[PDB]
């Protein structure tokens, strides 16, 4: 029997660190595709 | 065959019951007798 | 050998879903990504994405995102573990995609470029 | 519901119970009813109480488990004779529209 | 500091509406929620329903189609109306003031909380007796 409260298991990531890291990744990816280009991420689009 | 129902939670329409309360039969040490036991399963462990 | 077949073409009214099946055997099905290539009459080939049957990975084009589902079915029993079926469900199609669809694949260990091709299911819209 | 008769000796505390303990986070309600006068609340949250009413009364905080909502009447007074009713808000088990089983407190 | 005046004849023939009006004197109708309570012999007082600020009232599941509530802004009062009354709904009626409640136990972004309503100011009550004679 489940005792106490019922909630949804969750994850947290610190926003400033995450955004800065994604900025660094963008900076380093722009070298392999030319300086002036646009990069946009998007969540997974299917599968198991 | 698990005869199973929903946990008596205060769920909404969208927030599906993530715990299913399922009862079924099992064979004890004495091979002649069969007992009825209940348990809880997550929604991704039961197919109709 | 390398056996691959298609099924489920035809003509459909606008606003319905077209199912196209590609059934493959003769090789281990875990590897060898399926590549779904569409050929529109009067023009050279165009590519609409690919699928990977290890975990149903998909990778679409810049046009079909939100209109296609590249599903799969593996073999449940270990009796014939190399009988795979890649399904493509196309939805809400405009009148301007009467074409022929092929389920190509690639060499042993890679995916580019396509060697084997399919007889091709032809789909028309009325 | 049932007007169960409970009496408390003056100068000693009393403990009143509300049945059907729930199994989650709760928001308790406790109201009184005195004949011939306007009923008013006594407890609106487990550890938060309305102004005006003297400090003598208190309620059980259900932050740990196994702590049923028990109404504690400290420094009882001859004017405390009334009917005490419970309205339980409960998280897992659904909303209780009807108030819980009441109690009748009389001063001896 | 609001005094709620309950006006009700207290007598209605069977299979007819039992209408009572709780007029508002001390305060304005749009200050907090209005709820209604019915006390009858044999059971404790019952919280029969309430009225939202935007007129989106809620009733108990037992009598959702048997009783109705209305709020009027021209006259500072609330109105309650039983439909097809029988001899078992007689007793005492109270119009009461109710305050919004918001206790959080999970994560707000994922819902996980409940809205509880309680009582802080009651009316002096009205007595209704429904019978053939
Ligand atoms: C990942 O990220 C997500 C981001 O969303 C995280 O999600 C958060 O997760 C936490 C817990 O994991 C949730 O905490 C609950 O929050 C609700 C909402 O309250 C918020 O707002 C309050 C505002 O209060 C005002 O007054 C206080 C004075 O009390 C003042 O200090 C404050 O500045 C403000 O002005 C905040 O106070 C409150 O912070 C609280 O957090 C502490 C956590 O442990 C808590 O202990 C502190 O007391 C502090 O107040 C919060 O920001 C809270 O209501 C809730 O706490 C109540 O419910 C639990 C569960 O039942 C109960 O145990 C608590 O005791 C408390 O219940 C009190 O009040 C009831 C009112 O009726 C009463 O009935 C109870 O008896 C109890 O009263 C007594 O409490 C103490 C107990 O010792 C006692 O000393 C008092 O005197 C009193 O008598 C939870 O804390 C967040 O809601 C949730 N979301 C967000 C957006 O934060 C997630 O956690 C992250 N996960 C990971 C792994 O990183
Ligand atoms: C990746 O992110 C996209 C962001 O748009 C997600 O798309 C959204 O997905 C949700 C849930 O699948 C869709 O809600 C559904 O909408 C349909 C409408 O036909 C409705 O029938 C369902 O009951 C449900 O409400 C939402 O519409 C959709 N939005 C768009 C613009 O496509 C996608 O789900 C994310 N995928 C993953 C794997 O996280
Ligand atoms: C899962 O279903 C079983 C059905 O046997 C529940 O068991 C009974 O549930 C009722 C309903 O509250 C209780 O009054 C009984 O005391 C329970 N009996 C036993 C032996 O536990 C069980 O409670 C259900 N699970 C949950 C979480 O509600
Ligand atoms: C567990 O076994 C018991 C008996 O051993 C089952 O009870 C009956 O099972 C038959 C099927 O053989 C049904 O036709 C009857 O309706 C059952 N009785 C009742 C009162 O329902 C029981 O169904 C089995 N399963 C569970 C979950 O208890
Ligand atoms: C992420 O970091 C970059 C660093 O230059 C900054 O310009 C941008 O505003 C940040 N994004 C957010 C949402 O804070
Ligand atoms: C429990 O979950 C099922 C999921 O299909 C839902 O239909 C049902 O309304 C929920 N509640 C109850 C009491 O069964």
């Amino acid at each position: 029997d489940i005792i106490g409260d019922i909630r949804q298991a969750h994850c947290n990531v610190s926003k400033a660190t995450w955004n800065e890291t994604l900025g660094k990744v963008v900076k380093q990816l722009r070298k392999h595709f030319g300086n002036n280009t646009i990069i946009r991420f998007a969540n997974s689009s299917g599968g198991d | 065959t698990l005869q199973c129902t929903n946990v008596t939670n205060n769920i909404t329409d969208d927030m599906r019951g993530e715990l299913k309360n399922c009862s079924f039969n099992m064979t004890t040490e004495l091979r002649d007798k069969k007992q009825k036991v209940y348990s809880l399963f997550y929604r991704l462990d039961v197919v109709q | 050998h390398v056996q691959l077949v298609q099924s489920g073409g035809g003509v459909k009214k606008i606003g319905a879903a077209v199912r196209i099946s590609c059934e493959v055997s003769g090789y281990n099905f875990m590897d060898q990504f399926i590549n779904w290539v569409r050929q529109a009459p009067g023009q050279g080939l165009e590519w609409m994405g690919w699928m990977n049957p290890i975990y149903g990975q998909v990778n679409y084009s810049w046009r079909f995102q939100g209109r296609v589902t590249m599903t799969r079915q593996l073999s449940q029993d270990p009796d014939d573990p190399d009988w795979g079926t890649a399904f493509m469900e196309l939805r809400g199609l405009r009148v301007d995609d009467t074409a022929v669809y092929y389920c190509a694949r690639g060499p042993s260990g890679e995916n580019y470029p396509f060697h084997y091709w399919g007889q091709g299911v032809r789909v028309v819209v009325s | 519901q049932v007007q169960i008769d409970i009496s408390v000796a003056p100068g000693e505390t009393a403990r009143i119970s509300c049945g059907e303990k729930s199994l989650g986070s709760r928001a308790v309600q406790w109201y009184q009813h005195r004949a011939g006068q306007a009923p008013s609340l006594i407890i609106y949250n487990n550890q938060d109480r309305p102004s005006g009413i003297p400090e003598r009364f208190s309620g059980s905080p259900d932050s740990p488990f196994g702590t049923t909502a028990t109404l504690t009447i400290t420094s009882v007074e001859a004017g405390d004779e009334a009917d005490y009713y419970c309205h339980i808000w409960d998280s897992r088990v659904p909303t209780k529209w009807v108030f819980g089983g009441g109690t009748t407190l009389t001063v001896l | 500091q609001m005094q709620l005046q309950e006006s009700g004849p207290g007598l209605v023939k069977p299979s007819e509406t039992l209408s009572l009006t709780c007029s508002v004197s001390g305060a304005s109708i749009s200050d907090s929620y209005w709820s209604w309570i019915r006390r009858s012999p044999g059971k404790g007082l019952e919280w029969i329903g309430y009225v939202h600020k935007s007129g989106d009232t809620n009733y108990s599941p037992s009598l959702k189609s048997r009783v109705n509530l209305s709020l009027d802004t021209s006259k500072n009062q609330v109105s309650l109306s039983l439909v097809a009354a029988t001899a078992a709904d007689s007793g005492k009626y109270y119009c009461a003031r109710t305050l919004h409640g918001r206790r959080i136990y999970g994560i707000v972004a994922f819902n996980e909380w409940f809205t509880y309503f309680y009582m802080d100011v009651w009316g002096n009550g009205t007595q209704v007796t429904v019978s053939s004679a």
